[PDB]
C-alpha cells in the first residue's frame, strides 16, 4: 500500500484538479 | 480514520481521488 501523502489543502487541491480535469 | 485525514498518514492513491471526483 503506496499513495501520496497529501494533507487537507494539499489533498483538497489535488482532487478538485483531477475533479475539474475530469468535467472539462 | 477518515479519507482526507489518513491521506496525512497512509496516503491516497490516483486512483482513490478519480472515486471522490
Amino acid at each position: 500500500k503506496e499513495s501520496v501523502r497529501l494533507c487537507g489543502l494539499e489533498y483538497i487541491r489535488t482532487v478538485i484538479y483531477i475533479c475539474a480535469s475530469s468535467r472539462w | 480514520q477518515d479519507l482526507q485525514t489518513l491521506c496525512c498518514t497512509d496516503g491516497c492513491s490516483m486512483t482513490d481521488l478519480s472515486a471522490l471526483c
